């Protein structure tokens, strides 16, 4: 997402930080964003909509 | 109710046991006794026949009190596939969107 | 936190599922049982059990308290 | 006469009731001794089911149909009887989980 970073990237090179495969790369941000969507560390996230 | 599949393996499921046999009533290289999930995913199999069964079918069946991860179905067939040394993939074929079928040359009952 | 679902706890997909095959959906329903009525359930082990009385320790409360009227 | 042939040339005369070494069932060879008559009892139970594997609560209810037996005697049992019949690789009977035990026969003379 390029927090803190001067470009965004894809999963690619995101992939080029450590092992270049994409699947494990979509399955880790997909295992992340359920691991955030839970309601127990949200609650400061849900106050910007 | 006796069970062929390819290269010769035969299944008893009044004694549930697989091996090798050219003759029905005498084996020749006995492989063993499945678990229990793996009899009811072969009975599953060959309970479907000619058609292959739903995936949501099979996932009720192998484990109907509680839903289970995904990845564990997969992995059960794994093992009725490894147990079975169908290491080709021709006892267990999989139709994408259509749901897992088993090859059975012949039934004696 | 009595006022919680169990998935709140954050449980391992091996707990959580245990759980959840027995209808135990609320954190009252695991307090009001106990260690041995855990203890029972199908694969619900020792080091399950020992990690779930971590991570229900972690937010100030235990297990087997009666809690009258519940719900 | 009744006889039944295990693996590594194993014979049991069930009629005179004689676990032994032979390669001939009618002249044996070494001699292992008389199994018990619980002994007996327990390879019956795997014995007149096979090829099907014998369960744990059938054989239970056979040993011993009116006592009030925990399954660890039957364990202990099957441990203190591959004692007697030197099944040190547990090939003789075959303990498969949640489904019972088994016994390995080659042949039947009757």
């Amino acid at each position: 997402f390029g927090i803190d970073m001067n470009t965004d990237h894809t999963l690619e090179e995101v992939g080029k930080q450590f092992d270049v495969t994409r699947e494990r790369i979509r399955q880790i941000e997909a295992k992340a964003l359920r691991k955030l969507r839970h309601p127990s560390r949200s609650e400061v996230l849900r106050s910007f909509l | 109710v006796i069970y062929q599949f390819p290269d010769n393996l035969w299944w008893n499921e009044a004694s549930n046991q697989v091996y090798y046999a050219q003759d029905p009533m005498k084996p020749e290289r006995l492989i063993g006794t499945p678990s229990i999930m793996q009899a009811k995913l072969l009975k599953i199999l060959c309970e479907y026949h000619p058609s292959p069964c739903p995936n949501d079918q099979i996932i009720k069946a192998l484990w109907p009190h509680g839903f289970i991860s995904s990845e564990s179905l997969t992995q059960a067939i794994k093992r009725t596939r490894d147990f079975l040394n169908d290491e080709h993939k021709t006892l267990i074929e999989n139709v994408k969107l259509q749901g897992y079928r088993i090859n059975i040359i012949q039934v004696i009952v | 936190i009595l006022l919680r679902p169990v998935d709140d706890l954050e449980l391992t997909v091996r707990s959580a599922n245990c759980l959840k095959a027995e209808a135990i959906h609320y954190i009252g329903d695991l307090v009001q049982r106990t260690e041995v009525e855990l203890l029972k359930t199908p694969n619900l082990g020792k080091k399950s059990l020992t990690e779930i009385k971590d991570v229900l320790a972690s937010r100030g409360l235990s297990l087997g308290m009666r809690l009258e009227n519940w719900p």
